[PDB]
Parts: structure tokens; sequence; C-alpha cells
């Protein structure tokens, strides 16, 4: 019995869809800087989330 | 009309559904890629990392005894 | 991350504690060492309602993206340049901060070997 | 081994007074005999008269007594022109250069 | 081999794995075949009651009213004060109020000398 | 319900154990009472502390929630052995042997905290400067008062 | 969602697993068909029967019911009283 | 062990039992359909190897630390079905299952509404209610000495009666109301 | 005080001259027309209370007790009219004569200017609430139950007599706005030692204190319906209301005779929250209940903070409108299934809903859920202990988490699960019960909005 | 309302893994006798399922076009 | 000032006001669920303007 043709269903996913494809850039884009954010750092250690999460 | 239920099958498959999933993987990709060529400095690196073993005694002021 | 290594395996007498240091005063090794300029007024940046954290010495390229990020509203995308100085100057700051942290760590040496060379000598 | 014929009886029994049940449980078709009993009127009556009590109620209500409604002051940088007074605020210091 | 399974407190014996379990004994057969009357019994009784047309009311359960009786009205006629309760009773009754009259009274005048000595920090408290 | 039927004193005869067992509806070699050290249980039946989780759930109960019979005598901790409490049910793996793994896992994770706690990590940097004898005034200095020179040079 | 389960389609589905079963030849197979008196088979085969029933209804038909379960005609009368079909 | 018509389970019975568990932990353990297929007629094997084996302590025994074998192998979250009891939706709709005495609660101008419904519930009250007696008295007629033995019922016997105690099994709820 | 006194007096021609089918109706009516009038004793002022006379004055303590007692009349009418409805005439109007003689009592009981007359009218609500116990409760411990009643109540209250007439002799009087300004400081003394345990160990009882509290969970549970329910909302808080009155005279030695009670409680509320989590019948656990929240109220009056003050009296006020709801509530099963064992009538909600309604909203209220003033008076408390002693959050919260545990488990063993199959004379909930549990909920939630009234003479 | 249940004589095993479980339990004296029930879920639209990297990389080809057309319009458009 | 404290309190008696609809019934609704998915995504349309003038 599968099916999910819906348009609720279909809207209701495909809004929160975009939001998490978009928003991160859009909230992370819009909001003012509160700290100061470190960007020097070394090549294994700016890696390391991304490394880690492909292990 | 909707979906009619099948027996040991795979199921009826809307255009609708298929060509937005499609459509929202294709987003997905493009979105990633373009942001990757774009920035390209948020995943890979902003700036240099400078190394202090290369640095010289004279900027530093480590005076020779 | 190799200083770690350094100073829990190694010895930690030639190794820079962080919470205190410099331990060496600023002026040996220096011949007129000059200050760091601070460009944003302290009523500047105080007006500009800045973190206490952010009002180091290069807030005055905060102040600029920030008041980018107002005039520049809604157009969110149009201040990446003032935000790269920033970013640039925060980036300078930090390699500041290594030069000390390396300074610190070749003193110790420079200690290290001359309290070496005062027991080999007498 | 299965069931007796006593339990195979008592369930067809059972099981014939049970369809009759279920099949007695289904509606008739002027069953449920019931009793005889503005295209953006939801902008209107939950939007905008609530802006109309709301902006009423803080206007001449609530910024009326001190303290209520406190605001962050706007924050100023070197460059600006003040509103109120129009005294421009100087600009930085020339810059150090560093690219 | 395999680990043998422990059984404890709150965490029992498994039907499968107790050697009561495989017990083909006639004894047994009587006392399962004796409980087994005794449920139908009380079954039946149950159920001719339960599905009365002229009965609207409650199934009375002389096992429950039993129960509550036995929590509740039973306890004092069965009680005797001996030394196993009498040590329950201080043990339980009066040895917390005896601890924490200490921990509180400690506290309290650890808290009263330093504020009569100027010492407690008591800066902004004026909501007491 | 009448006097006989209520819960009385403990039993020490075996007709008096007998008549209280006919009156829980159990058989006599099932029905041990709690020991007579006078805790109030009186003739009460030591029902074999079972949760009523492990009750059989597919056996049509007379109370299908509870998992209990009509006229069957419940345990004494019926109300504490209900299946929204405390479960009895055989577990997978040895109550010691859980009790060894998460205390080891606890405490050795606190351990571990501790350590790292002790030998933190960090970067090779030195401490953050900041202007203005390290911001005296934003930091709630008062001004009357003066703060020592705090400089920081170039390097 | 949920379409409802009638007599006939129970019986065309129980028959239907019970065709796909190699110790059973589907042509001497009917709606009646003792299992261990008209189709030999084991005790172990009716209980590998019953758990193919509940992978194929999606519901755990009880070992005090699997094991009376003796033909495909209580298998469907089983299955019914416990979907409540023909409503 | 514990049955409402026996008052034991058999050798032969704790078998199927035994092996029926075994397969479901199995297949939690073994979750592909062609790798459980493989390893189940295997254990079907395993199974097949004492089916006749006659002395029956030796039986006895060999259930037993295939039992051992049983709880050491299984899964710690096997696989249940969702109305199974410790399923996901296990008693979920029994706050829907609203018992068929309360519609005699309903307000005459809330009855009025199905009328031909009432009217044909009307003649199953009144079908229970001349079938009690006659059921009351075959009960007594029938159960021996001592009470009844094990929980079991008769059927109706006669033509016209209905079987004994029928009413709460017939007008249960629905799974789904 | 005498425009409440006289139509309180009024009503008991008005209920022996009504018909015999209008003795409910009248009653009803006119009580809710005299709670109407109780308003009235709102006009408080920041310094001075409101003193009506040399016999009756009103500060803002008495007052939202006296509210809440002229209010609880007509709620007790409502609740015990339908298991009367069989009874005889005559008992009928002796019953409501009683609960009438009960307002009558507790109206110049909290309004006594004069401490000798606060103890006659505080003893004379013994004899009305010990008839309706024992003539109109239920089953066969209620003689035993309204001799404990009696018997810790008296055993309390007649070394108060001799105290206040010591007092009394001592002072020169026993007014207690002369008290007020004549009060002598209490040093260390046996005497004075003493003479605090007569001021305060009959009130200790009515609170009830732990271990003093045994009296409750039989008196409480084989009352009838409005003799609980005058129980637990008022004749608790006569305790509260004369400890507030009488520890103006017993500073300082209260600072350090309150540490064993003060124990007592903060060990008791522990204890009682705790039975409260394996008691099987329903109304012996809204007893241990109401003992569990009364431990805070003696533990705040016992510190003697304003806070504590506040909350003490705003825990009171709630209290009693939240227990009075709960055993309404359990006697709206009770008319129904015949027995109180609280496992006997499960998956209520199924059945009743919008009386499962009413049973979610007093339970909220009982586990203190915000901004309701059950909460006000049990934060307020708690802010005061911490500031007495900072360990005793512990005790507090601890308090919280089962006071959570047992009022949540009332709501889900009785309203939730399946429901029992063999009880089937579960009627729809009826006009005049739903009617009952708004009158008691709605203002317990409308006091929400203006909290201030219910705060103290130190608000 | 009536549902047509499909032929039982197309689900075939071979061809599928339970044509391989076959073999293996051929290969120690057994033999499978559920092969056909589970026959359905290896045949039809259920078979050739996508790898996990081809599941990631559902519309990377489309993604990847419409990238390089927008990297060839901003490419252009600057001049 | 008026605009943003405005359109903050709207957002919140907004979606109260379902709340009061759903306690002041008679009838059997026509989509009540429809109105309150109405509601919210207005009470988010809303908002979204306090939103912006605290990102200006
Ligand atoms: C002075 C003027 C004042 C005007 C404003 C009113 C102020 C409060 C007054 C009392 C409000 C409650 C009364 C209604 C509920 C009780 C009966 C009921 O359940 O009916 C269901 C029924 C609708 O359900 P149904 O489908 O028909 O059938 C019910 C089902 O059987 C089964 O139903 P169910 O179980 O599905 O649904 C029950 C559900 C159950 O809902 C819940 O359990 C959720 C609620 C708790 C958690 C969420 C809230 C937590 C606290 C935050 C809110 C308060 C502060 C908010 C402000 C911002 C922060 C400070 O109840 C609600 O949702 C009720 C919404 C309002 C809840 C208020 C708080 C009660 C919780 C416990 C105490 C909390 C602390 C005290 C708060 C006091 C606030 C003043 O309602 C009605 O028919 C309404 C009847 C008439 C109501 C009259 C209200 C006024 C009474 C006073 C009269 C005199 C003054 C004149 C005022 C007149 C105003 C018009
Ligand atoms: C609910 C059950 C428990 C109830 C507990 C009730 C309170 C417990 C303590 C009560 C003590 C008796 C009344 C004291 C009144 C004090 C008035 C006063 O001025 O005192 C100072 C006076 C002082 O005398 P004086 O004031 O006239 O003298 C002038 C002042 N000096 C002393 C400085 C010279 O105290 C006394 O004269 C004696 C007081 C103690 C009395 C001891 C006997 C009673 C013992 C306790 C009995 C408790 C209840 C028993 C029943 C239990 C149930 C069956
Ligand atoms: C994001 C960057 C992704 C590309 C860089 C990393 C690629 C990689 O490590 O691939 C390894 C692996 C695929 O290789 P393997 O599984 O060995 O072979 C399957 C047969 N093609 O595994 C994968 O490619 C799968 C994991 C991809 C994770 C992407 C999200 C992080
Ligand atoms: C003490 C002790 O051992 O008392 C035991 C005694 C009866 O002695 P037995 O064991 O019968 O010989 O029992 C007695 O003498 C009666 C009880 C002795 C006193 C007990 C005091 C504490 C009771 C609990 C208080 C809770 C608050
Ligand atoms: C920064 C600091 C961080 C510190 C972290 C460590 C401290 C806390 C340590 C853990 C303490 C809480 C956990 C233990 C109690 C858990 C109770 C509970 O939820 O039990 C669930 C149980 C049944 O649920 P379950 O069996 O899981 O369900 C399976 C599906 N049938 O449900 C039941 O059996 C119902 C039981 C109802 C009565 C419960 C009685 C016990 C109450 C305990 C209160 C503890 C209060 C501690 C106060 C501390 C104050 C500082
Ligand atoms: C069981 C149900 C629950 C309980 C209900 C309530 C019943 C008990 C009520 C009374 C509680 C005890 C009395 C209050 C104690 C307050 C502090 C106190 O007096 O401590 C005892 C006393 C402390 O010594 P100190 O303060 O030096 O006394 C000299 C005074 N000029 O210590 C001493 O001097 C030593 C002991 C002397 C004997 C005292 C006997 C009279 C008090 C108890 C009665
Ligand atoms: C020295 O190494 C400084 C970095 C911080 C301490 C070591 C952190 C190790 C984990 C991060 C790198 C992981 C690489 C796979």
């Amino acid at each position: 019995n599968i099916n999910e043709n819906n348009p609720f269903l279909i809207n209701s996913i495909k809004r929160l869809l975009i939001g998490s494809l978009f928003a991160g850039f859009i909230i992370s884009n819009n909001i003012p800087p509160m700290t100061i954010p470190q960007m020097t750092m070394p090549h294994y250690l700016k890696m390391t989330a991304l490394t880690v999460t492909i292990l | 009309a909707h979906i009619e239920p099948r027996y040991r099958q795979f199921p009826q498959l809307t255009r609708s559904q298929v060509i937005q999933a499609e459509f929202f993987s294709a987003t997905m990709w493009f979105w990633i890629l373009w942001r990757f060529w774009h920035d390209s400095d948020a995943v890979l690196g902003h700036f240099p990392y400078p190394d202090p073993s290369q640095w010289t005694d004279e900027e530093l002021g480590i005076p020779p005894d | 991350g190799a200083h770690l290594a350094r100073r829990y395996l190694g010895d930690a007498s030639v190794e820079p504690e962080p919470l205190r240091m410099p331990t060496f005063p600023p002026d040996y090794g220096f011949p007129e060492r000059k200050e760091r300029e601070m460009v944003a007024t302290q009523q500047e940046m105080n007006d500009a309602q800045l973190v206490l954290q952010q009002r180091d010495y290069c807030a005055h390229y905060l102040i600029r993206f920030l008041k980018c990020k107002r005039d520049s509203f809604p157009n969110f995308l149009a201040c990446k340049h003032e935000q790269h100085d920033w970013d640039y100057c925060e980036h300078l700051d930090y390699v500041k901060r290594m030069k000390e942290f390396e300074r610190e760590r070749r003193l110790l040496q420079r200690k290290k070997r001359r309290e070496q060379r005062e027991a080999d000598m007498a | 081994s299965g069931y007796t014929p006593d339990e195979k009886l008592r369930l067809q029994q059972l099981r014939e007074l049970r369809r009759r049940w279920l099949k007695d449980q289904e509606l008739s078709p002027r069953e449920p005999v019931l009793p005889p009993r503005r295209h953006s009127i939801f902008a209107f009556t939950h939007v905008l008269i609530p802006v109309w009590i709301i902006h009423y109620y803080l206007k001449y209500h609530v910024t009326t007594k001190p303290y209520t409604i406190v605001e962050k002051k706007p924050r100023i940088f070197p460059g600006d022109t003040i509103l109120e007074t129009g005294e421009v605020i100087p600009p930085m210091k020339e810059f150090p250069d560093q690219h | 081999s395999f680990p043998k399974y422990e059984p404890s407190r709150l965490a029992s014996l498994p039907t499968t794995l107790d050697p009561a379990e495989y017990d083909i004994s006639s004894e047994t057969r009587k006392a399962q075949a004796e409980r087994l009357a005794i449920r139908s019994r009380l079954k039946r009784e149950y159920q001719l009651q339960y599905n009365d047309p002229s009965r609207r009311g409650v199934v009375e359960d002389p096992a429950l009213i039993r129960w509550t009786c036995a929590r509740s009205a039973n306890v004092y006629p069965n009680f005797r004060p001996n030394t196993k309760t009498s040590l329950l009773g201080a043990l339980f009754g009066i040895g917390p109020l005896i601890f924490w009259y200490y921990v509180f009274k400690t506290d309290r005048d650890r808290k009263e000398k330093l504020i009569q000595e100027g010492k407690l920090d008591r800066t902004f408290n004026i909501s007491y | 319900i009448t006097k006989d039927m209520l819960p009385g004193p403990y039993p020490k005869t075996p007709e008096e154990r007998a008549a209280a067992a006919k009156k829980y509806n159990m058989r006599v070699e099932d029905y041990e009472p709690y020991p007579d050290d006078g805790m109030g249980y009186g003739d009460y039946p030591k029902l074999p502390d079972r949760s009523q989780q492990e009750r059989d759930p597919w056996y049509d109960w007379d109370h299908p929630d509870l998992r209990l019979n009509w006229g069957e005598p419940m345990h004494w901790d019926l109300d504490m052995y209900i299946r929204n409490r405390v479960d009895t049910s055989p577990t997978p793996v040895n109550w010691n042997l859980m009790c060894k793994h998460l205390f080891g896992f606890v405490a050795f994770m606190l351990f571990m905290f501790w350590v790292g706690e002790t030998y933190p990590t960090y970067q090779p940097v030195g401490p953050k400067q900041y202007p203005y004898n390290n911001l005296y005034l934003e930091r709630g200095g008062d001004p009357n008062k003066e703060p020592e020179p705090v400089v920081h040079y170039e390097i | 969602d949920a379409p409802p389960l009638t007599l006939e389609g129970i019986k065309d589905r129980v028959l239907y697993v019970l065709k796909l079963y190699d110790k059973i030849d589907p042509e001497k197979l009917s709606v009646n068909s003792h299992f261990m008196k008209d189709l030999g088979l084991d005790s172990l085969d009716q209980v590998e029967i019953i758990m193919a029933m509940e992978d194929e209804f999606g519901f755990e038909i009880p070992d005090i019911d699997a094991e009376k379960l003796m033909c495909p005609q209580e298998i469907v009368d089983y299955i019914a009283d416990k979907k409540d079909v023909y409503e | 062990a514990f049955l409402p018509s026996a008052a034991y389970l058999t050798h032969q019975q704790k078998v199927l039992q035994l092996y029926k568990r075994a397969l479901r932990h199995l297949e939690s353990r073994c979750v592909h359909r062609d790798k459980y297929r493989y390893f189940a007629c295997l254990l079907r094997a395993r199974f097949d190897e004492h089916k006749n084996e006659k002395d029956m302590v030796k039986a006895t025994q060999l259930l037993r630390e295939a039992e051992k074998e049983f709880w050491h192998g299984q899964h710690p979250q096997p696989y249940i079905f969702p109305e199974s009891p410790g399923g996901t939706s296990y008693e979920r709709y029994e706050c829907y299952k609203v018992p068929e005495w309360c519609l005699d609660d309903w307000h005459p101008s809330e009855k009025a509404m199905y009328p031909d419904y009432f009217a044909k519930r009307e003649q199953w009250k009144k079908l229970r209610r001349e079938s009690w007696e006659r059921e009351v008295k075959q009960l007594q007629e029938e159960t021996p000495v001592g009470g009844p033995r094990t929980e079991a019922l008769p059927p109706a016997r006669k033509q016209g009666d209905l079987p004994p105690l029928w009413w709460h099994i017939v007008t249960r709820p629905r799974e789904r109301p | 005080m005498l425009k409440y006194i006289i139509p309180t007096m009024m009503l008991m021609p008005l209920t022996w001259l009504s018909k015999n089918s209008m003795i409910w109706i009248n009653t009803t009516l006119h009580s809710l027309l005299i709670s109407l009038t109780s308003l009235l004793l709102l006009n408080q002022f920041g310094d001075n209370s409101l003193n009506f006379s040399l016999t009756f004055f009103s500060d803002s303590l008495s007052t939202p007790l006296l509210i809440l007692t002229m209010w609880l009349l007509p709620l007790m009418l409502m609740a015990s009219q339908h298991h009367l409805s069989k009874e005889n005439l005559a008992r009928k109007k002796l019953f409501i004569s009683m609960l009438i003689l009960l307002q009558l009592f507790l109206i110049m009981t909290f309004t006594a200017t004069e401490l000798i007359f606060f103890y006659i009218m505080f003893e004379a609500t013994l004899v009305p609430t010990l008839i309706i116990i024992t003539r109109w409760g239920n089953q066969t411990e209620r003689l035993n139950a309204g001799l404990y009643f009696l018997f810790y109540t008296l055993a309390g209250s007649l070394p108060l007599l001799v105290a206040l007439i010591y007092i009394q002799n001592t002072m020169g009087s026993l007014n207690f706005l002369i008290l007020q300004y004549w009060v002598q400081p209490m040093p260390n003394s046996w005497s004075n030692t003493f003479m605090w345990l007569a001021c305060m160990m009959a009130f200790m009882v009515k609170m009830p204190l732990y271990g003093l509290h045994l009296w409750l969970p039989k008196a409480h549970v084989e009352a009838p319906i409005a003799g609980s329910m005058v129980l637990a909302a008022i004749l608790l808080k006569l305790g509260g209301y004369g400890m507030m009155r009488i520890t103006l005279l017993l500073n300082p030695i209260t600072d350090f005779m309150a540490y064993p009670f003060i124990m007592l409680s903060l060990w008791g509320m522990i204890m009682t929250s705790s039975i409260c989590l394996r008691q099987t019948d329903l109304k012996s656990l809204i007893a241990y209940s109401s003992v569990s929240h009364m431990a805070l109220v003696i533990v705040a009056i016992l510190i003697q903070t304003p806070w504590s003050y506040m909350g003490a009296t705003a825990l009171m006020i709630a209290h009693g409108l939240t227990s009075s709801m709960l055993f309404c509530l359990a006697n709206s099963n009770y008319e129904r299934v015949h027995s109180r064992t609280m496992i006997l009538a499960r998956g209520l909600q199924t059945l009743l809903p919008l009386m499962a309604a009413w049973w979610l909203l007093a339970s909220l209220t009982n586990l203190a859920l915000p901004p309701s003033i059950n909460l006000i008076g049990e934060l307020f408390v708690v802010m005061s202990t911490f500031s007495w002693s900072n360990i005793t959050i512990i005790l507090m919260g601890l308090n919280m988490v089962i006071t959570a545990l047992y009022s949540l488990y009332m709501l889900i063993t009785t309203q939730r699960g399946k429901h029992t199959h063999h009880i089937n004379n579960i009627l729809p909930s009826f006009t005049r019960e739903n009617a009952l549990m708004s009158l008691h909920m709605l203002p317990l939630l409308l006091l929400s909005l203006n909290p201030k009234i219910i705060l103290g003479p130190l608000y | 309302s009536k549902m047509e249940l499909p032929d039982y004589k197309q689900w075939k095993i071979e061809g599928t893994p339970l044509e391989t479980v076959q073999e293996k339990l051929a290969a120690r004296g057994l033999r499978d006798p559920w092969g056909r029930n589970e026959a359905w879920r290896y045949m039809g639209g259920f078979a050739n399922n996508v790898s996990f990297v081809g599941a990631l990389l559902k519309g990377f080809k489309w993604g990847f076009a419409a990238f390089v057309v927008a990297v060839g319009a901003e490419y252009y458009l600057e001049s | 000032m008026n605009l943003f404290s405005s359109l903050t309190l709207v957002t919140l008696i907004l979606l109260t006001m379902p709340i009061a609809a759903i306690n002041f019934n008679t009838h059997k609704f026509t989509n009540y669920p429809l109105y309150v998915k109405t509601t919210i995504s207005c009470a988010f349309i809303t908002s979204m303007i306090p939103t912006m003038m605290f990102i200006h």
C-alpha cells in the first residue's frame, strides 16, 4: 500500500526540504557577529569534521 | 486517480513525485557544487597556516648568547 | 598539536604554559619595540555596541563591516569584502599570537641552553 | 492435532454470530439522520483587528507608562548623521593598510 | 560453555531456564490440574455474572476487597512489637529526623555565625 | 462479602492454614504466608513477587491491562507490580554484569574527563590582546581610579 | 490507506502462500486440505506455515492458536475473526 | 505452563514453541531474507537431526540445553509485530474501544439520529435476554461436580440455542473502531 | 461582621421552613448570595486591618479564608444532595443545619478579635463536623474516625485554653489588636518552652503535623463528601490561621522551638507524598496529599518570613480549592462504582471525557503547575525556605518530584488505560457534577489573574 | 473491490540470491522450501536497487549540468 | 518601535485565537486543523517582520 501522493505530505516535506538546503546559508549570512570566529588553523585540524564524517 | 494497491510487485508511481524527487536531488547537488565553487574556503581553509619553526630569531628577538 | 606531546610527554620547563606567559620582558631582545596601534576610538566602539570579546586591536574593520551590513540591507550577500578584511586582520592578530608563543618557546630554549652551559662550564 | 469437534462447533457458531453482529454495525443510507440546521476575512479578523487592538493597547496604555516598552538604543557608527541633532559622527582614523 | 543466567530480585529467571519446568511427575500433574480447576471455577463464577443481561453494576471481586482490607485495616491487628519492628521503627522513623536535624542545625549555625561576624556576602539580599 | 472471607491473623494450625488457603482461592501446597514477625501481614499469601509484565499476554485475562483474573489472589504489591511500574522480567544480560558494565563505563568516562581536565588541549598561541589597559573602562573599572598601564607591542 | 480484507481475499492469499511452498503440490491443495492427514506434513512444517502466514498478513498468531490451525480454512477463519472481515 | 484449556505444555509443544521463538530471534539476527532463509534451513536441519529420539529423558535434556543455546543466542531487541505484545502499535486503539452498553446511556435525541441501528440493536438485546436462561441451564446440566475442570465452554447443542457465554465475545469492539 | 453572621443564621429558618422539594434550591441560592456578599471584606488597607468592632475584625489573612468558607457552603450543598436523596426529610434538614452551623462557627472563628473567643469558635467547629462524620459517613469506621478527630483535637486544644487564659492573666488582654502593641519578648526558660508547646500543639494537630496526622486519613476518608470538603478546604486552615495569630506572642523562643517541628514537616512531606505513591484508596490518597501540602504551610509559618507567610496563605487557599475538587472527583466516581478502591474503575477517559478533563485540571493544580496559585504558594514557600537554609531545596525539590508522581498516577490509574469490563453502571457526567467541578476550578484559575488578594496581611 | 492476485508460477528463484542459497544448501544435503515465497523481493521492480554511492549521487547528473550552465552563465555575464 | 512591538504581540495573540475558537465551539468543525495550520503559517509571516527589522 505504498503511497505518498498527498499534497499535504509533499508540501510539508518540501518546505522543510528547502529549509534543509538553504536555511543554514541564509541564517548564517543574516545574523550579526557576536563572537570572533576562529579561521586560522592547521590543515589536519581544519579538515577534521569532514574527514571524521567520511571515515 | 489515486494509487491502487498491488501484490508482491512494485507499486504505481506518479509522474509528479518522481520529477519532484529528481528535481530536489539535482537542486541539492547544484547547491553543493555552486557554493563549493564560490566559497571553497569554509571547507578547505580560509587563510594559510604559517609554520612557526620557519621564523627567524631576528624577528622574534632571540639574541645569541 | 605536537606541542601537547612535547609538553605532556617531554619536559614542561622548556614548554610555555598557556595560562601565564610572557614570563620574559617585552623589551628582552628588541631595540625600540613599538606598541600596537589602536585605530577605533574607545567612544567609537562604545557607540557601535561591540561585544567585549570583539573590542580587540582590529575592531575598526568590524565597525566598517557592521556599517556595511546595516547599509546594504536586504542584500545580505553584499559585504563579503569588509567581512574578509575583518577576517584577515583577525588572522593577522592570530599570527601575532603564534609569534608570541614561538618567541616564548625559543626564549625558554635559550634559558635551557643557558643553564646547561652554566652547569657544564663551572 | 487441532480442535475438538466441540471447539470447532463453538467457534463456527460464535463466528456466525460475530459476522452477523459486524454486518449489523453497518449504516443506513438515510443515517445519520441529522436535524435540520468574504474571501480574505481571515486576514481581517485574525490579523488586522488584533493589530488594531494591540497597537491601541501599546500606544495609549503601555507606552504611556514608564519603562514598559524599553528599546535598545540604536547602533552608532563613525560616519552617521543623527536625526534628532544633525551631528555628523566623525569617521575613523586612517587605516594602516594591510593588503 | 555458555554463561549461565544468574537471576536477581528485579530480573527473574526465565520460564524455559527453570529446572522445575520440565516436571512430568504425577504430583506436579495433580498440582497443575488442581490450579487449572480453581482457575476455571473462578473464571466460570466471574463470567456467569459478567455475561448477565439483568446485572447492571460492578461484579464485586472479593480478592480485590480482600487485598485492600489486608493493605489497610489488617496491619495493626497483626502487629507485634518485637526486636525487628522496634529497630526498623527507630531506624526509619526517628533516624532521618535526627539526621536532617543535625544537618540543618549545623548549616544554620554556620550561616548565622558568618552573618553576625560580617562575613556572609549579603549585599543585595533584601527579599527573605 | 462477610467476616470469614476477610484477611485474618497468621495461621499456625494446619486446619487454619487450610481454611486460609480456601479463603484466598488457592491450594494449600501453594499457600505460603508471610513469616510471622509481626509486620502486619497476617494470613495474606506471599505470592512469588513477579511483575505483571511477566504474565502471559496472549491469555484472555479478566483484566487485560492488568493481566489479572477475577478472584485470583492479588500480590501484596500489586499496585507496585503493574506494567506502568517496576518490571521483574528476565533480561538478556545478567543483572550483576549489567551493573558492572554500567558502573565501569560511567566511572571510566568520569576518570577520563578528570584526566583531560588535568591535561587540556590548546593552541600554540599567546593570550588574546585587548587595547585600553585590557579594556579597563569596558570591564566595569571605575573612571576615578586609574589602572596600571597594560601595554601590548608589535611582533 | 488500509484496504479492507475479505474472506475471498484472505482465502486467495493463504492458498497463494501455500502454493509457493515446495512441500505442498499445488494441485492437491484445497481449502480443507489438512496438513498432517491430507497433505502429510510435519508439525515443524505446520509451524513454518503459520509463521509464513504471520509474515504474510503482518500480525502474530499465538502458539495456543497456532498449534490448532490444521487446514487452510481454519487459518482463513482465524484471520477473519482476528481482523473482523465482512463488516 | 499457563494455558486456558490445558494445564501444561507437552514436550512436543515446548519443542514447537522453542522452534518458533528460535526462528523469530534468528530472523532478528539475520535481517536479510536470503541470509535468513539459508540459516533457517540450517536450523531446520538441526531440529531434524534429533526428531526421532525415543528416550524422553534424553529428549527433555536436549530440549533443555537447546533452551540454553537459544538464551545465549537471542537478539537483545527481537522483532516484535506492531500489534503483538511489546509492539509499537500494541494496545494503541484500546482508548477507542468503547463497550456496547454505553449506547444504552445515550440521549433519545442522539439515538434518533440512527433509527435503524438502535431498532436493530433492540432485537440483539432481546435475543440475548431470551437466550440467557437457556444457556445458564445448559451450563449447569453439563458442568461436572466440583465445578468446571477446564475453561473451555460447550457449544450450542440444540437448534435455536446460542452458545453459552457468547455476548462479550460476539459484541466485543472491533480492532479498528 | 454581623452582616455575614445574621444571613448565615437566617439560613436556618430558610431551610427549616422550605418545602420538601425546595430545601436544596433555596439554601444553594441564598448561600451563593452570601458568598457574593463576602467580597465586601476586600476593603483592605496597606497598614490597617478592617476593624469592625470590639468583637470582630478582618485583615488580609482572614479575608480569603472567609471568602473561601462562604463559597464552600453552596458547593457542599451541591455535592451532598445526591447521596442524601433517599434520606429522611428531617435528617436532610439536620444535615443542612449542621453545615450552616459550621459556616456560622467558621466565619466568626476567622474574624475573632479576641483569642479566647477564637478558641471557643475554633473548638465549636468540632461538634457539627463530628456529627456529620459519625452520622452521615458511609462505613463502620466513621465512629472511630470521629473519636480520633475529637480526641487528637481536644488533647491539643485544652493546653491552648490554659495558655490563652495565662496570657489573659499576664498581659491583661487577649485582643489581637492590643497584643500587636503590648507583645513582650518570650525568653528562654522551660516555663516558656511549655508555653510555646501549649500555644502551638493544638494548631499542629489541626494542620496536621506529621506524626500527629493520624486522625486525618480516617476523618477525611470516613466522612461524607461535604464533610471531606469542609475538613480539607477550611478546617485544616484553622491551624495555620491560629499559628499566624499566635506566633506573634512566641518570639524569640520560636527561633529555636521551631527546629524539631520543621524537621517533622520537611521529612514528613517526603513521607506522606511517598505514601500517596502506594495508596489503593483514592480518597485516602487525597487525604495524605493534604497532609503533604500542609507540611509546607507548617514550615512556612515556623520560619516566619514575609515570603513564607505569603506563600503559606496562598498555598492554604489554593489547597482548599484543589483538595475540595479532588474529593468531589473521587465522590463522582464513588457514586457510580460504590468503592473507593482506585484500581477498580480504570480507563474512564474513554467513558467520561469532560470529567477526565476536570481530572486533568485538578491534577495539574495539585502538582503546582504555573501560574496557578498552587505554584505561587509552593514557590514562595520554597524561596523562603531556601533563604532559611540552602540545603532544604533538596527536600523541597524531591517533594516536587513525588508530588508530580502521585498526581499523574491518580490521573493515569483512574482515567487512562483500558476500561474495566465488568463495570457497566458508568453513567454520563451529570450537570450537577460538572457544575461542581467548574465551581471549584474556575475560581482557582481566575485567582491567577489577581493573586494579590490571597497573599495575606503583608503583601 | 475484488483484487486479482498475480500468478504464482511466475515467481522462480533462478537469477536471484535464493538460487545461491539453494545451491549452498544442496552442497550439504538440504533443500529450500520457501524460496518462491521470498522470490518476489528479488524480482520485478524491486530487483537491481542502487548502491549507497548511487543513492547519494541521485540527481548528481542534472545537478552537475545545471552547475556547468550557471558557471558558464556567470563567466559570460561578467563581460 | 510601533511596528515591531505590535507585530510581536500579534504573533502570540494570533496563536492563542484558535484555542479560544476550539473552546467556544458548538458545531462539528469545517476543518479546524486547516484553520490552525493557516493560523500558524500567518503567524510565521507576521513574525518575519520583527525578524527582518532586527536584521536591519
Ligand atoms: C476575568 C476574565 C477572564 C477571561 C479569561 C479566562 C481566564 C481563565 C479562566 C478559566 C479557563 C479554563 C476554563 C475552560 C477549561 C475548563 C473546562 C474544559 O475543559 O472545557 C473544555 C471545553 C472545550 O472542549 P470540548 O472539545 O468541548 O470537550 C472537552 C473534552 O471532553 C476534553 O477536553 P480536553 O481534555 O481535550 O481539553 C482540556 C484542555 C486541557 O489542556 C491542558 O491540560 C493544557 C493546559 C496546561 C498546559 C498549558 C498551559 C500552561 C500555562 C500557561 C497559560 C497561562 C498563562 C498564559 C499567559 C502568558 C504567560 C504568562 O483544556 C484547555 O485546553 C483549556 C485552555 C485553557 C487552560 C488554562 C490553564 C489550565 C491548566 C491548569 C492550570 C495552569 C495554571 C493556571 C493558569 C491560569 C490562567 C488564568 O471548553 C469549553 O467548552 C469552555 C467552557 C467555558 C470556559 C469559560 C472560561 C472562563 C471561566 C470563568 C467565568 C467567570 C469569568 C468570566 C470569564 C469568561 C471568559 C469567556
Ligand atoms: C495532641 C497531644 C499532645 C498535646 C500537647 C500539648 C502541649 C504540650 C505541653 C503542655 C503543657 C501543659 C500546659 C502548659 C501551659 C503553660 C502556661 C504557662 O504559663 O506555663 C508557664 C508556667 C510557669 O508558672 P508561672 O508562670 O505560674 O510562674 C511564674 C513564672 N516563673 C516560672 C518564672 C516563676 O508553667 C507551669 O506552671 C507548668 C508548665 C508545664 C506543665 C507540665 C504538665 C503537663 C505535661 C504535658 C502534657 C501534654 C498533654 C498530655 C495529654 C496527651 C494526650 C492524652
Ligand atoms: C548536572 C547533574 C546531572 C546529574 C545526573 C545524575 C543524577 C540523576 C540520576 C538518575 C535518577 C533518575 C533515574 C532513576 C528513576 C527513573 C524512573 C523511571 O522513569 O522509571 C521508569 C519506570 C518504567 O519505565 P520503563 O520500564 O523504562 O519502560 C519500558 C516500557 N514498559 O517507571 C516506573 O517504574 C514508575 C515509577 C514511579 C515512581 C518513581 C519512584 C522513584 C522516584 C525517584 C526520584 C529521584 C529524585 C532525585 C532528587 C535529586 C535532588 C538533587
Ligand atoms: C596537536 O595535535 C594539536 C591539536 C589538538 C590535540 C589533538 C587532537 C586530535 C584529534 C583531531 C585530529 C584528528 C585527525 C584524524
